[PDB]
């Protein structure tokens, strides 16, 4: 969740 | 008549816990939760440091959020290792700057005692900082899930490259430095389940309550099954 | 034979963070207000799904629900805690959860404002019924200064809370409505030191206080608005 | 406004 949105940006 | 009110009533929410037990030291309290903040903001610097190593980019998606959940504690612990060498004092363990841990001022007895490890085997080394980046970007690559993954092919590849890099940055019979290297990169493995353990007790016990940012609280979330199940596969340099 | 890699490693590496450590705070001090500050984002969390609750409140413009949470989230929290600290039996308590009860110096001043809530519930003897009410009419008792998207709806649901605040005091009974609108307008003044408090604390880089992601993200919202004076203050007195 | 705006949609 946030490490999939630190990874997609 | 009221109705409104009545279904005020139904709406109210219940009251919450604080989580708060007066028995728990508040040096302890506060000194855990400071470095659970820290930590969730070294984690996110982390993965943008990852996303800028050559070829990480290349792993599949999921292949990239497991290598960051399966190693986040032993680049942390490697890092705080290196960070603790650097000060020159043995003995202290620098989190942060304004935050260095002097061993001298026994709950944490087994945890400080891992932790210090790390710092005193980068200085029997003396070890340099270009071994320091390949070793721990080698640690990002240094535990896998037990079916393995997406892009193993790639990986393999990947992790070889920076196997290979370590002994450029050694590099006449130097080998026996990279035995030595990796043998200490082995030993992290062990390093890094004292610490997890002490991780997810902290994580899960009510009666301390410690905070953690919602960063690092959804990594061990994820990672508390996995370790339990021992569904992870350590790579070994060589042979317990 | 060259390292080329472990260059491009050196560029990358991330910089020392510090950890916002100061030993001269007190380690009772810095984990009561980290705590209250945690229980107050799980608070918040739990006031966006109450207010959503409230009829009429999800027909409002999507704006103007976050709005209305952001201006009034001290005025619900410190409301609540004036109710919890009553319903104990001791107007001299601050029972901020039922493990965490404050039983009494920087703070000696911003105890006093919240300790006022409490005695005057105890003082104005007020039901339930009342509290809820009085608690639905504090969600809508700050509003932007420019005004609200769906301004004439808010109109109509706040109406219908005083109207029902009216209701349940019906059995004197003007009498009582002039005293429970007028601890409403006082919870302006309550809540303007508490949130100077809270943002004092939310800066100041030595003390290093946490707060949750919910609650930074109020605050950092609000901060600008609060300065500027941009926020118009709906009273029953004049 | 992230958050916030996440639990009025929710
Ligand atoms: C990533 C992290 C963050 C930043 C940073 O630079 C490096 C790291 C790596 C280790 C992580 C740490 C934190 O997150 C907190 C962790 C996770 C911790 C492993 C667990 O060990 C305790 C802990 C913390 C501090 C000490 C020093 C100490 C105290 C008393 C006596 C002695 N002699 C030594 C000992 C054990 O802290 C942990 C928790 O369980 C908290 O709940
Ligand atoms: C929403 C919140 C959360 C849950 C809850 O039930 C009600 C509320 C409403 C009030 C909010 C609180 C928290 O957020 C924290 C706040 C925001 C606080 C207003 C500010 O007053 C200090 C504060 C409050 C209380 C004490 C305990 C204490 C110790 C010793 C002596 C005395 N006499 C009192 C100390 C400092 O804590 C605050 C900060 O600025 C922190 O940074």
């Amino acid at each position: 969740n946030a490490l999939l949105r630190y990874l997609l940006d | 008549t009221p109705t409104l009110v009545s279904l005020l009533e139904v709406i109210e929410p219940e009251v919450l816990y604080a989580g708060y037990d007066s028995s728990v030291p508040d040096s302890t309290w506060r000194i855990m939760t400071t470095l659970n903040m820290l930590g969730g903001r070294q984690m996110i610097a982390a993965v943008k440091w990852a996303k800028a190593i050559p070829g990480f980019r290349n792993l599949h998606l999921d292949d990239q959020m497991t290598l960051l959940q399966y190693s986040w504690m032993s680049l942390m612990a490697f890092a705080l290792g290196w960070r603790s060498y650097r000060q020159s004092s043995a003995n202290l363990l620098c989190f942060a700057p304004d935050l260095i841990i002097n061993e001298q001022r026994p709950d944490m007895y087994d945890q400080c005692k891992h932790m210090l490890y790390v710092s005193s085997e980068l200085h029997r080394l003396q070890v340099s900082y270009e071994e320091y980046l390949c070793m721990k970007t080698l640690l990002l690559l240094s535990s896998v899930p037990k079916d393995g993954l997406k892009s193993q092919e790639l990986f393999d590849e990947i992790r070889m490259t920076y196997i290979k890099e370590l002994g450029k940055a050694i590099v006449s019979q130097n080998w026996q430095r990279f035995y030595q290297l990796t043998k200490l990169l082995d030993s992290m493995h062990e390093v890094v389940e004292n610490l997890l353990n002490y991780c997810f007790q902290t994580f899960l016990d009510k009666t301390m309550s410690i905070e953690f940012p919602e960063m690092l609280a959804e990594i061990i979330t994820n990672q508390i099954p996995k370790y339990s199940n021992g569904n992870i596969k350590k790579l070994l340099f060589h042979q317990k």
